[PDB]
């Protein structure tokens, strides 16, 4: 019955519990580095000249 | 998709005749339709154009006030009624379909055509090479030059290339100066700069033999050019 | 020449002056308030009927300001008027009042379309169609009203005592026009009540609320319109026929204040009744709190 | 027995939580405190897209960052030229109840679905000049909340049957089914590299799925209510979620936890849409208060607000080039901001 | 005009699409949409038979009024994540079986669903055309089984009229938005053929009230 479902849940949790986890600081630094590296290519963050902007009216 | 045409034949000068272009295998209502005229030995010349919904109807200066073009969307048929025919009107009239939206492929299909033989401020395009000898498997570059720059402010260079095989209706090769038409092999390529344009055919085959035309679509006395025949 | 038309004087002149000035001021204030409410609603202005009510509010505003100014300036101020300006004033008063009755008729037609074609009321009356019928009503009212500025200027003929420099031809023509519009209102509302009663009877057969509610509201509107406009129309008819030489001109001068009373009662009886206007007023008050 | 299975499950969950806590040495707020503020960013409605006559429930920018598709309850799927506000196509839907729409990356197909339990795929660049149903993929026992395109032949769909699936379009069959959610899946975001996707359901959890082996890799919790929006970070190792709890949360993949929570005391309304600006610095979240709030990903501070709609902002997408932000709302309008 | 020939033609195509969209929108505006949210499965099929997949759309006409009905009971999912799609529906047709006061109790499940729908934030103004089906079975069952099994408090006798009135009154009190919406009650059965006319009358009343609210009279 539901015993099979519970066993499947346990197997899934075991699969999810053996993954390699990196330090949260490294992930934060990687996200910061990605945001800083591509800041120049972000029209939303840094406004572009009116001529460059396709949606000018 | 097939666009069969009727009408034509011997007509006394000064007479009247109506050509019919039956449309099948596609949505005739949504497709703006054209009439391109090809003289017995000369090139292609644009005659008339009726938009979807018969909104805007445009004519050539030669046939203005003398030709009337109308369509019956429920019947899926194009009409080109023309009165007071001159001798310059003898030609093979083609029925050309063209839908217009972002990324569309205007002039994609050309009907077989109907032969009519009457009894006895435009952007001119020049194809200097009237004929070029060709050996199969080689590469050639057909050149077309425009009087007025065909690069609009929208960023699209409105230049179209066509191929007319011996005894066949024209087919679309490149639209907007670099866009391979659907079905055309990837060997064809097109380039330009606004006033001068080229078309390249790498690894040419027997099918590629024919006459090539360049058409402008920037303004609407749509002007073709004298073809470049590619013989072996 | 208006010397014979001078009848209002004394402490009576002072009382009617102050009261009519307050009438105009309060009417203009509330009309501009509701007009701003509909304009700045940003959702009620899209509705085809609330623009008809906004036109009624604007016509009432113009009526209040123009009639108050004209009456005070001409009677209690005893201010002399020139031909062009006097005729323009008469035209303006007639224009705004005829436009008010036209807006009332347009609302009547709207409320009749609500019941005659329920499922297609939104389709049969869009914002653009409402705008075009509003425009045609306004231009018809303006033409009929400003006729005596251009058409007739009291050529040698009798001219009505009650309206200096208005030939009795114009008075008769106006009276038939506005009688026709009032008849349209009282027939449209009658058909609305009849249709509501028929619908309520039809619903009751399978299973006294809608018909009674419409009866109350439409009856109040028609009753106030009649008790405000009918006396002055009756006096105008009396002026058309009688020798127009009596003290009843003083009675008319006092009684036409019922027209400004109708102007003041129009928005409380038309827009304040609607819950959308009240909700927009609450939102406006909340914004004003800042 | 069953009791020992439950005990093992809860012990494993406790072990996972202990590992998460051990790996959580610093907060993203601590690391991103020294960096410069995002600044007051103000956007104006560049274009307004009229024509819809009902509530817009989904939209999706094409890869050209010029053409976009909008879905509304009127049964109309309109393809928009954002540069000129020109309707290119108006596909008449068989079922007017549409809650998702996606533009294929190639640009040849557009798929929309909803309460009909089918997101039908439409062939745009076809002969005959008419948009026609290429394939009506059926097999879901609930509403299709979001179906997105991997290629021209594969499409992953999120349904209310607590099951997402990958469909092979030509064969019209479920290649792999993704099970594990205990609630209705309401959002679905594909990775830029299109090898895995994360789906948010009403169980207040977001699960990462591998589109090849077909089994969940990671389960992310933290929300107090149903998740209605999900979006991948442009880098690919993070994703943001929006729930009815009025909070956006950003989760990371390689550390398997939550980095920041994006909430404010003033806002209590749910979040229907979440999208990331290019470079991932800006997190645009569509709220129920008729406002498209613009957060900063690195600092929970609120960069700006896109207050231009009269009803709930159901859908929100950022162009691939990152030049425009288009927000659709239940007012039958599709405003593009820049 | 700074537009090329192709741009002008694209604008013309956009205008044609706009015109067709407006035509379809007017057609859908003259469309009356109704939600058929019946508790369980009792009273749904009988009604859809008398008056003529996630959603089973039913279209029918009566007195030249085009009605569209939606049978969303087959969704089998969370109702709160798609019930906002039906916001703005003209009326909600609710079917309540009357023979299930013996078959928790099925009428209590129906009352719970009535609470969920009649007091839902998306349906504050949407009226309810409540159908109390299975009349003959109720009449045959009440003479043997009293109403007390379903409702513990019932001062009325065992007569059919009093019990039916009590059920209707109960379902009326289930709603708290007395001013905004009105519940229409019809005691129908399999043999009844006036259900179409009742739906027409109730829908016309709902449309009249909505129009008068919009016009500002109310
Ligand atoms: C023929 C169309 C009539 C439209 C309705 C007009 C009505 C509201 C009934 C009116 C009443 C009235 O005094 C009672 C006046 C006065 C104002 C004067 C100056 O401005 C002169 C004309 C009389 C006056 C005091 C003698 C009116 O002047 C337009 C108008």
């Amino acid at each position: 019955a539901s015993i099979a479902q519970a066993r499947k849940l346990v197997e899934q949790l075991k699969m999810e519990a053996n993954i390699d986890r990196i330090k949260v600081s490294k992930a934060a630094a990687d996200l910061m580095a990605y945001c800083e590296a591509h800041a120049k290519e972000d029209p939303l963050l840094t406004p572009v000249p009116a001529s460059e902007n396709p949606f000018r009216e | 998709v097939q666009l069969v045409e009727s009408g034509g034949g011997l007509v006394q000068p000064g007479g009247s005749r109506k050509l019919s272009c039956s449309a099948s295998g596609f949505a005739f209502s949504s497709f703006g339709m054209h009439w391109v005229r090809q003289a017995p030995e000369k090139g292609l010349e644009w005659v008339a154009y009726i938009s979807s919904g018969s909104g805007t109807i445009y004519y050539a200066d030669t046939v203005k006030g003398r030709f009337t073009i109308s369509r019956d969307d429920p019947k899926n048929t194009l009409f080109l009624q023309m009165t007071s025919l001159r001798s310059e009107d003898t030609a093979m009239y083609y029925c050309v379909r063209s839908i217009y939206y972002y990324g569309s492929s205007p002039f994609d299909f050309w009907g077989q055509g109907t032969t009519l033989t009457v009894s006895s401020s435009d952007i001119v395009m020049t194809q200097a090479t009237s004929s070029v000898p060709v050996t199969p498997g080689e590469s050639v570059s057909i050149s077309c030059r425009s009087s007025k720059s065909l690069l609009h402010s929208n960023g699209n260079t409105y230049l179209y290339w066509f191929l007319q095989r011996p005894g066949q209706s024209p087919q679309l090769l490149i639209y907007r100066m670099s866009n391979l038409a659907s079905g055309v092999p990837d060997r064809f390529s097109g380039s330009g700069s606004g006033t001068a344009f080229t078309l390249t055919i790498s690894r040419l085959e027997a099918e590629d033999v024919g006459v090539y035309y360049c058409m402008q679509h920037l303004e609407y006395p749509l002007t073709f050019g004298a073809g470049t025949k590619l013989e072996l | 020449p208006m010397k014979d038309y001078m009848i209002l004087s004394g402490p009576q002149k002072t009382a009617v002056a102050v009261l009519c000035t307050l009438l105009g001021l309060l009417s203009a204030l509330e009309n501009v308030a509701v007009l701003y409410l509909i304009l700045s609603s940003h959702q009620l202005r899209r509705k085809p009927s609330y623009l008809f009510i906004g036109s009624l509010a604007g016509a009432d505003f113009l009526a209040s300001v123009v009639f108050a100014c004209s009456f005070v300036n001409f009677h209690v101020f005893h201010g002399v008027d020139s031909k062009a300006v006097f005729l323009l004033k008469i035209g303006s008063v007639t224009m705004t009042f005829t436009a008010s009755v036209g807006s009332l008729l347009l609302t009547a037609i709207d409320r009749y379309l609500c019941l005659r074609y329920p499922p297609s009321y939104k389709a049969l009356l869009t914002r653009g169609r409402a705008l075009v019928t509003l425009g045609i009503m306004w231009v018809l009212s303006a033409l009929v009203s400003y006729l005596p500025l251009m058409g007739w200027t009291c050529c040698p003929r009798p001219c009505s005592e009650l309206f200096p420099l208005i030939p009795n031809d114009y008075l008769l023509s106006w009276l038939l026009f506005i009688a026709f519009l009032f008849s349209g209102i009282i027939y449209t509302y009658g058909h609305v009540l009849w249709k509501a009663h028929q619908h309520v009877a039809s619903l009751s057969g399978h299973q006294m609320r809608l018909d009674v509610r419409l009866a109350k509201t439409l009856g109040l509107v028609l009753a106030v319109l009649l008790i405000c406009w009918f006396p002055v129309l009756a006096l105008m008819a009396h002026s058309l026929a009688t020798t127009l030489s009596d003290q009843v001109k003083k009675a008319f001068a006092f009684c036409s204040m019922l027209c400004l009373i109708n102007s003041m009662v129009n928005p409380v009886i038309y827009a304040l009744r609607s819950g959308e206007i009240r909700s927009s007023a609450h939102h406006c008050l909340a914004h004003w709190k800042k | 027995e069953l009791d020992q299975l439950r005990q093992e499950a809860e012990q494993l969950k406790n072990q996972i939580r202990d590992a998460r806590k051990a790996c959580a040495d610093a907060t993203l707020s601590q690391i991103t405190n020294n960096i410069d503020p995002v600044g007051r960013i103000q956007m104006r409605t560049r274009r307004t897209l009229r024509g819809h006559l009902a509530k817009i429930y989904a939209m999706h920018w094409g890869t050209d960052s010029r053409l976009l598709v909008s879905a509304s309850q009127d049964g109309k799927l309109i393809i928009w030229d954002s540069y000129t506000t020109n309707k290119v196509h108006a596909i008449p839907l068989r079922s007017s109840w549409v809650m998702t729409c996606a533009y294929a990356p190639s640009g040849n197909y557009v798929a929309c679905g909803g309460l009909d339990n089918i997101c039908s795929i439409y062939n745009l660049k076809t002969r005959e000049g008419n948009v026609r149903v290429s394939r009506e993929l059926a097999g879901h026992t609930g509403y299709l909340s979001c179906c997105r395109f991997l290629d021209d032949n594969q499409i992953v769909t999120s349904s209310g049957d607590t099951t997402c699936a990958l469909w092979d379009i030509e064969t019209g069959q479920q290649t792999t089914t993704f099970t594990g959610h205990t609630g209705d899946v309401m959002s679905l975001s594909l990775a830029p590299d299109t090898r895995l996707f994360v789906s948010g359901a009403c169980d207040a959890s977001a699960k990462l799925w591998d589109v090849r082996e077909g089994m969940c890799r990671q389960t992310f919790t933290g929300h107090e209510s149903d998740i209605n929006a999900i979006c991948f970070f442009p880098n690919g190792n993070a994703f943001a979620t929006g729930s009815d709890d009025a909070t956006c949360r950003l989760f990371d993949l390689r550390a398997d936890q939550e980095l920041m929570t994006y909430s404010h005391d003033n806002i209590i309304c749910g979040i229907t849409s979440v999208s990331f600006s290019k470079s991932g610095r800006l997190l645009l979240a569509g709220y129920d208060d008729f406002n498209c709030n613009v957060w900063d990903a690195l600092k929970a501070d609120r960069a700006g607000v896109l207050a231009g709609h009269d009803n709930r902002v159901s859908c929100l997408g950022v162009t691939d080039d990152g030049m425009a932000v288009a927000t659709g709302s239940w007012d039958s309008f599709l405003k593009i901001w820049n | 005009c700074t537009l090329s020939a192709e741009d002008k033609a694209a604008v013309e195509r956009s205008k044609m699409i706009d015109r067709n969209l407006r035509e379809d929108g007017e057609k859908a505006a003259r469309e009356v949409k109704l939600l058929l949210l019946g508790a369980g499965e009792s009273g749904k099929s009988t009604i859809v038979k008398q008056m003529k997949t996630g959603i089973v759309e039913t279209h029918f006409t009566f007195k030249d009024l085009h009605f569209k009905m939606f049978d969303v009971g087959g969704q089998r999912s969370e109702r709160k994540k798609w019930i906002h799609c039906f916001e703005g529906v003209t009326a909600i047709i609710f079917c309540v079986a009357l023979s299930d006061y013996d078959l928790m109790n099925r009428m209590h499940e129906s009352m719970k669903l009535f609470d969920s729908i009649c007091n839902n934030k998306w349906f504050t103004d949407t009226s309810i055309i409540l159908f109390l089906n299975k009349k003959d079975l109720f009449e045959e069952k009440i003479k043997k089984s009293p109403l007390t099994i379903c409702y513990p408090e019932y001062a009325g006798s065992n007569t059919y009229e009093e019990a039916a009135a009590y059920i209707q009154c109960q379902f009326e009190d289930l709603n708290k938005r007395k001013d905004t919406k009105e519940i229409y009650t019809h005691f129908t059965c399999a043999t009844d053929t006036k259900n179409v006319q009742f739906v027409f009358d109730a829908v016309t009343d709902v449309i009249i009230k909505n129009n008068l609210k919009d016009c500002g009279l109310f």
